[PDB]
């Protein structure tokens, strides 16, 4: 429904306004929402549009492993206290018994920290160095933020339009999982909690267990 | 419905003690497991759905 | 080596396909590393240089002065008051006041309105200087990063290219010294001690004190 | 704009097209002032000057109204919810100056004021200002002055203009320079002021059935409609239960 | 006089000791002390976004010192008007009081109970509001995006060219003088636990030990 | 007891649901179809 | 007894999602009629 172009909806609805000049609807996820104007030149307007993808694809695989564990420890997946909490989950690698995957101490089993680091470092590292380059040794000629081939293994991205829905969509995803993501960040800091707890409080009373009722809890004392 | 049992009078409560008397109904169920609870329940004996 | 086309990178082997365009080689410390466009624009990439280049030069005076007075009470055996750096400024409010090197014939200063109003008026006007380039005939022909003239007296910068080379040096030791200040800041956050107690405890149990060791010290409750 | 439902011969008429055929509505009544709904049962209108003269008795009559409306339900409600006022309730507020008496007067939110004015000099200041006001009101000129919109203004500024809706000096806001947007609210302030006129009759009706003031009867009616209303407050005893 | 706000002799940001001012910064938009050392404002469209911003932040920052040092200063002598509610910091737990918020402690005002219900009230009305701010609406359509002048410039005072730019001037140092104002209200409220009026009146007690050295061990890790 | 039994027959269980997996059999049946469905959907 | 359960609810719950997409697929389309 016109997701690009001159006619593509716009960040405040019928209250946007002109868009600036610079976003012409050409790139997924232009809503025209840049008040503070720091993609107006095309270059680092190029940047941001790649970190922003960035950003919105590790938010996705955050977002889902942020719930899935603590989902599967309420459906009776043996995690114990603190694998169930992504924020506390970091700690279970200190454990005499060790990080254990989905509590299965036959799976992983890590106890070395400093080994687990240095095997993403390196790893991580080399495949970052990888996406920096925009080739590899079975990689050449892909685009840099879209590469496709081997990083497309089922096809969907193979018409044009589609494949500019499927852009539309991943940005869209990805947008809301840096925003549920951020929701994360500041709920476990605030609360304590994990955030399926939170909501299960929530459902429980949403009357007063709401974000208000935390909002004294940071006052400053004389 | 709801303000004619709020505020309105109330309704008559056959399980107030005593026999049943009119009620004001103070603190309704607003919780959302117990209020769609109701229209999963199965409907054979026992549960009667709602 | 550190200019031109086939300089040094920061990515090394994954540099050569994303090098920004306006990256070219031309200033001292350019590795490449650019990669949310900050510098894009030639004006905003010259006051981010000289902010940079600012930031390196208080960083090592900072990474100088704050390993120094505790170095000096882990080997030297000085008495100070309080070598720990983020303690050291209270020693102001403590009973003998601030003695400079330990012994109270130094410095014994009390009035920490007094010193900030020196402080305020000397570097206020040394930055306005610094800032403006002159006073109208005090060196106004100087460079705004390298001024040369008194600020360079031994002439280490005679020779363009050991001036070039210097540049690169200074560079690289000043940003190492802003990311062991981030290291020091970080450090004393999380340990409420010295660097250099931090650097004992780890020598003295790697695989123990290390900074994995205090990864749950802000858990949310 | 859309002034096509209050102006012509397609206006809104007080009765529906069913009820009433467009032959039947006066011809004095033929859509060119505001809140024309073809209502003259009576024929009390006879032309379109006698239209336009009982026009200027009724613009005032509901400008008044709406200024007596708010003025007679605000201070009352600001009483019964606490505020440090006597005589709110509005056939009250006359005998609280009786003998030496004074006034609460609470400017919003700042606080109540204690008015130090008594009665002989209230109504020796109110009748020299209405009567300066309605004078210049029906000769067209006043001593000139300022206005927040067009500023220091001469005597001369009231000359040509419609002593109805003058506009001007009265207009410091404008939002009436466009000619649609001025119909459309000549329109909302018709039918605002005969709405305000109705509901001052009824604060008077209900005040003297009932004995209290209108936030009163809409609060207790409000808290029990079928226990508390004209029909209950007629009654008076309770009532024998016909069981 | 407009010279000494405008223009290449206007009054710069560090006096004599100013002469190499940014190239953009020509003395033309109000304020312009010649104050950009990092280069934000070199790109023209970055420059008026961060111009509208600054001065949307200014009128914020006004409305908000003085809201902040208004209640404070309005108690009374027993603190029976407001409670803890009269510092700033305090104020929106008032909402959480029995009796409500009641504005001036008067229950005949406001008397506010649902936070829920003002939060969900001023969603919608300030929606609205900075939809019409950046779209055009009821109080106009197509006027200046910072100074529209026709519904909101109730008074005149600015028909006069001249007027309006000193009056400019005047309205961008008074909102800058009011950022910082605010943003010492934040640092001081954090670092104190006391109201701004709170901590003047108690550094007019004895300005020699009633400072922010006297705080200056507070957040020292151990 | 001398038998093992459910006991599920009253107590208002949503979807007779007395065992998570039920619930999660039922998603992930649904789902499936539906993204069956759903990819197979500009088609007749 | 459970597994028994779990076997019948995925069985009733793929029958009926069946049942209820294939109404949802066009099936006012799926006519000889003219129109
Ligand atoms: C827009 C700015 C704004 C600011 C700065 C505050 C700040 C505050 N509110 Mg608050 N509110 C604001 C808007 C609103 N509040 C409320 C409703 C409430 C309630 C109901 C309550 C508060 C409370 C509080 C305080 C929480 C205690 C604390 O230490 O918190 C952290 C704050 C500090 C450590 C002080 C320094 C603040 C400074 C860092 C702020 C500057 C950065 C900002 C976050 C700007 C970000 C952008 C905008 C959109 C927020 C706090 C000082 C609570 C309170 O008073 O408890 C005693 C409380 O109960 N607020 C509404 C809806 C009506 C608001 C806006 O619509
Ligand atoms: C003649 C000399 C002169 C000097 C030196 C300055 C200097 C300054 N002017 Mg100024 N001005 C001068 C003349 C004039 N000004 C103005 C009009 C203005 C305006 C309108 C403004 C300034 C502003 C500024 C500041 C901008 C730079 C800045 O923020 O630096 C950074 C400053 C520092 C790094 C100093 C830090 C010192 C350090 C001791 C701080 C304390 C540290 C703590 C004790 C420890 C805490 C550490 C950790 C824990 C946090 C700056 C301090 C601007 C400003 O920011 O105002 C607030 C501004 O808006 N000036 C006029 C009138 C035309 C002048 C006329 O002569
Ligand atoms: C212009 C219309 C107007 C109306 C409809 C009323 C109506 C009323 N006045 Mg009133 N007054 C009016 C104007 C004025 N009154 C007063 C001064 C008083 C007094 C002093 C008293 C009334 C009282 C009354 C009430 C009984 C008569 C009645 C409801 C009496 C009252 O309130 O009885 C309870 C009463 O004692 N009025 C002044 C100032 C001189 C007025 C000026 O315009
Ligand atoms: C020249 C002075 C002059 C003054 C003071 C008034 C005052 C008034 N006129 Mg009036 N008029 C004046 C001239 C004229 N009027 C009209 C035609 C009308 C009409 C048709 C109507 C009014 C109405 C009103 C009243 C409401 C308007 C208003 O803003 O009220 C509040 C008053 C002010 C904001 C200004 C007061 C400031 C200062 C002059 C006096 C300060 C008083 C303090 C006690 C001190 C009000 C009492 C309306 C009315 O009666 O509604 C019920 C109404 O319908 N006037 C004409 C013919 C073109 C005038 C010609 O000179
Ligand atoms: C749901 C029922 C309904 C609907 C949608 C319509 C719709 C219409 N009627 Mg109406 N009509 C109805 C009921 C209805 N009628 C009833 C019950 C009456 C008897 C009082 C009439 C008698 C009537 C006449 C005689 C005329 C119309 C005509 C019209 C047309 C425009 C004028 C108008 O809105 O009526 C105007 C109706 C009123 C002003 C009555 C008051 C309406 C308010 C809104 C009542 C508030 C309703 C509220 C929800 C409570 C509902 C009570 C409920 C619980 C029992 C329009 C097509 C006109 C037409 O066709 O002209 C050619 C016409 O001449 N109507
Ligand atoms: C928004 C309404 C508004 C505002 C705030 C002003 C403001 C002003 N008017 Mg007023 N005025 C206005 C509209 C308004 N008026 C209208 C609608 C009329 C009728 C045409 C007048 C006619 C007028 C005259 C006759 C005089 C003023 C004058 C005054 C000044 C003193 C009035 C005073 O202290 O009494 C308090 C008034 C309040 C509204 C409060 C004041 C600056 C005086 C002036 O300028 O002195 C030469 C004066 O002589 N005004
Ligand atoms: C002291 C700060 C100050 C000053 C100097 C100005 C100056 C300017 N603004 Mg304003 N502005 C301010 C604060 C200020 N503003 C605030 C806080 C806001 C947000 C509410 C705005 C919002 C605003 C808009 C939306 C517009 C302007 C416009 C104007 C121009 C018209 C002249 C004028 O306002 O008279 C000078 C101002 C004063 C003399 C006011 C100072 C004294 C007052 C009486 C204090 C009031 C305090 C009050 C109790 C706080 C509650 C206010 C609340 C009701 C909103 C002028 C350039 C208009 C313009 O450019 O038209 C061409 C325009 O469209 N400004
Ligand atoms: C009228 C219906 C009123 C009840 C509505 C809810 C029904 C319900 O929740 O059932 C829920 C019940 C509950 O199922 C039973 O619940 C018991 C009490 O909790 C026990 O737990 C039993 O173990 C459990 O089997 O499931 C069923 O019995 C059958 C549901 C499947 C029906 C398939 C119908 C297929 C036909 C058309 C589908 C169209 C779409
Ligand atoms: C547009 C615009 C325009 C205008 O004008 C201006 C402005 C305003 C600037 C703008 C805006 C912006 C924004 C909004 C931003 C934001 C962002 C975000 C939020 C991000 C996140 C983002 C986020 C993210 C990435 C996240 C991620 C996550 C992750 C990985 C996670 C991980 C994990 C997990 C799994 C679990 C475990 O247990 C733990 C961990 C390990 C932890
Ligand atoms: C390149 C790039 C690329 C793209 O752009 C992206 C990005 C990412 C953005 C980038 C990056 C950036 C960065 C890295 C930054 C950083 C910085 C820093 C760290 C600084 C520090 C910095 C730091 C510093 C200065 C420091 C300094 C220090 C000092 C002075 C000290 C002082 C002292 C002393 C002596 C002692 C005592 O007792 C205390 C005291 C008093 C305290
Ligand atoms: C120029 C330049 C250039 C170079 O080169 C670079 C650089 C450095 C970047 C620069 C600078 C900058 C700056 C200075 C910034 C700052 C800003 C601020 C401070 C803001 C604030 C701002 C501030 C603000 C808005 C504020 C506001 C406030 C408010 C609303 C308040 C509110 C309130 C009130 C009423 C009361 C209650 O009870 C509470 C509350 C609710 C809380």
């Amino acid at each position: 429904s016109a997701w690009y172009g001159p006619d593509r909806p716009l960040f405040l609805g019928s209250l946007s306004g002109e868009p600036p000049s610079y976003l012409t609807g050409e790139f997924p996820g232009d809503y025209g929402w840049d008040t503070a104007g720091l993609s107006a030149d095309p270059t680092t307007f190029a940047r941001y549009r790649t970190i922003e993808l960035i950003h919105a694809r590790w938010a996705l695989l955050g977002a889902l492993g942020i719930i899935t564990p603590e989902l599967l420890a309420k459906n009776g997946v043996p995690f114990s206290e603190d694998g169930a909490i992504w924020f506390k989950a970091g700690a279970e690698i200190f454990k005499e018994g060790g990080l254990n995957y989905l509590g299965n101490e036959n799976l992983i089993h890590a106890q070395s920290i400093l080994a687990t680091l240095a095997v993403q470092v390196i790893v991580m590292g080399a495949a970052e160095g990888f996406r920096a380059n925009g080739e590899a040794p079975g990689v050449e000629g892909l685009d840099p933020l879209y590469p496709g081939g081997p990083f497309d293994p089922l096809g969907l991205a193979d018409d044009p339009e589609a494949f500019a829905e499927l852009k539309v969509k991943e940005i869209k995803n990805g947008r809301l999982a840096m925003f549920s993501c951020l929701g994360f960040f500041v709920q476990a800091i605030v609360t304590g909690k994990g955030p399926i707890q939170n909501l299960q409080d929530h459902l429980a009373d949403p009357g007063v267990n709401n974000a208000f009722a935390s909002a004294t809890k940071f006052v400053p004392t004389p | 419905l709801v303000l004619k049992a709020l505020y309105f009078g109330g309704v008559y409560d056959t399980w107030a003690p005593g026999g049943g008397d009119v009620r004001i109904i103070s603190n309704p169920t607003t919780n959302a497991a117990i209020i769609f609870g109701y229209i999963v329940k199965s409907p054979f004996g026992g549960d009667g759905w709602i | 080596e550190f200019y031109g086309p086939d300089r040094a990178k920061f990515l090394g082997p994954f540099s050569e396909n994303d090098t920004p365009e306006y990256l070219t080689g031309e200033f001292p410390g350019d590795y490449g590393w650019d990669t949310a466009g900050l510098s894009a624009d030639p004006q905003t990439f010259a006051r981010y240089r000289e902010i940079e280049l600012i930031h390196a030069r208080w960083a090592l005076l900072g990474a100088l002065g704050i390993l120094t007075p505790e170095l000096l009470s882990q080997y030297a055996g000085v008495q100070f008051g309080e070598p720990v750096w983020f303690k050291a400024g209270a020693q102001i409010f403590a009973a003998g006041g601030l003695n400079y090197l330990g012994n109270e014939s130094l410095i014994h200063a009390q009035s920490i309105i007094a010193t900030l109003a020196v402080q305020v008026v000397l570097m206020g006007l040394a930055e306005a200087y610094r800032a403006n380039g002159g006073s109208e005939g005090f060196l106004d022909d100087l460079d705004t990063l390298y001024p040369g003239g008194a600020f360079d007296p031994l002439g280490l910068a005679d020779d363009p290219d050991t001036f070039a080379e210097l540049k690169v040096k200074e560079i690289k030791n000043g940003r190492l010294a802003m990311f062991s200040c981030l290291g020091f800041f970080v450090q004393a956050i999380v340990t409420g001690k010295g660097p250099v107690q931090n650097l004992t405890d780890h020598l003295a149990d790697p695989t123990v004190n290390n900074a994995f060791a205090s990864a749950t010290k802000f858990t949310p409750g | 704009p859309d002034l096509e439902k209050w102006y012509g011969p397609d206006r809104k008429l007080f009765l529906p097209g069913g009820l009433l055929d467009r032959d039947d509505v006066p011809e004095y009544l033929n859509g060119e002032l505001a809140g024309d709904y073809g209502y003259d049962p009576l024929g009390l209108g006879k032309d379109e000057e006698q239209v336009e003269k009982y026009r200027a008795n009724e613009l005032l009559h509901a400008r008044w109204a709406m200024l007596a409306a708010a003025g007679i339900i605000i201070p009352e409600g600001l009483q019964a919810n606490g505020a440090d006022i006597k005589g709110g309730t509005w056939f009250e507020t006359g005998a609280e100056m009786l003998n030496g008496g004074t006034l609460n007067y609470f400017a919003v939110p700042f606080g109540v004021v204690q008015n130090p004015l008594p009665l002989a000099a209230v109504t020796l200041i109110e009748i020299v200002l209405l009567g300066a006001v309605e004078k210049f009101r029906v000769d067209g000129t006043g001593p000139a002055g300022f206005s927040p919109g067009v500023g220091k203004f001469d005597s001369d500024i009231f000359d040509g203009l419609d002593k109805l809706y003058p506009g001007g000096p009265f207009d410091p806001l404008n939002l009436a320079d466009d000619p649609e947007v001025f119909a459309e609210l000549q329109v909302k302030e018709i039918k605002n002021g005969r709405l305000a006129m109705i509901a001052v009759l009824a604060f008077a009706i209900q005040s003297y059935v009932t004995g209290e003031g209108p936030y009163a009867n809409i609060t207790k009616h409000l808290s029990d409609p079928f226990g508390y209303n004209l029909l209950t407050v007629l009654q008076g005893d309770d009532r024998v239960p016909t069981l | 006089t407009i010279n000494q706000f405008y223009g290449p002799d206007r009054n710069k940001w560090l006096g004599p000791y100013s002469t190499n001012t940014p190239p953009y910064l020509t003395g033309e938009f109000p304020g312009d002390y010649g104050w950009d050392t990092a280069g934000l404002s070199a790109d023209p469209e970055t420059f008026k976004r961060y111009r509208e911003l600054e001065l949307i932040h200014a009128r914020w920052a006004l409305l908000g010192a003085l809201g902040m040092v208004t209640p404070e200063l309005l108690q009374d002598d027993d603190g029976i008007m407001f409670g803890e509610s009269a510092i700033w910091f305090k104020a929106g737990a008032a909402i959480f009081q029995e009796g409500g918020l009641n504005y001036l402690g008067n229950p005949s005002l406001i008397h506010a109970q649902n936070i829920v219900a003002t939060l969900a009230v001023q969603v919608v009305l300030m929606g609205l509001v900075e939809g019409y701010r950046v779209n055009g609406g009821p109080a106009g359509e197509g006027l200046d995006p910072l100074y529209p002048g026709e519904a909101f410039d109730p008074l005149g005072l600015a028909d006069d060219p001249e007027a309006f730019a000193e009056l400019k001037v005047k309205e961008i140092k008074n909102g800058r003088l009011a950022m910082f104002a605010c943003l010492g209200f934040f640092v001081q409220a954090i670092v104190t636990g006391k109201g701004p009026i709170e901590n003047l009146t108690d550094h007019l007690a004895n300005p020699a030990e009633n400072n922010a050295f006297a705080y200056a061990t507070k957040f020292t890790p151990q | 007891l001398v038998d093992d039994r459910m006991n599920g027959d009253g107590t208002g269980l949503p979807f007779g649901v007395n065992d998570g997996i039920l619930g999660w059999v039922i998603a992930g049946t649904l789902g499936t179809i539906w993204a069956i469905y759903f990819v197979s959907q500009k088609d007749l | 007894m459970l597994t028994l359960k779990i076997f019948v609810y995925t069985v009733v719950t793929f029958f009926v999602g069946l049942f209820i997409f294939g109404f949802l697929s066009n099936d006012p389309s799926r006519n000889p009629g003219k129109g």
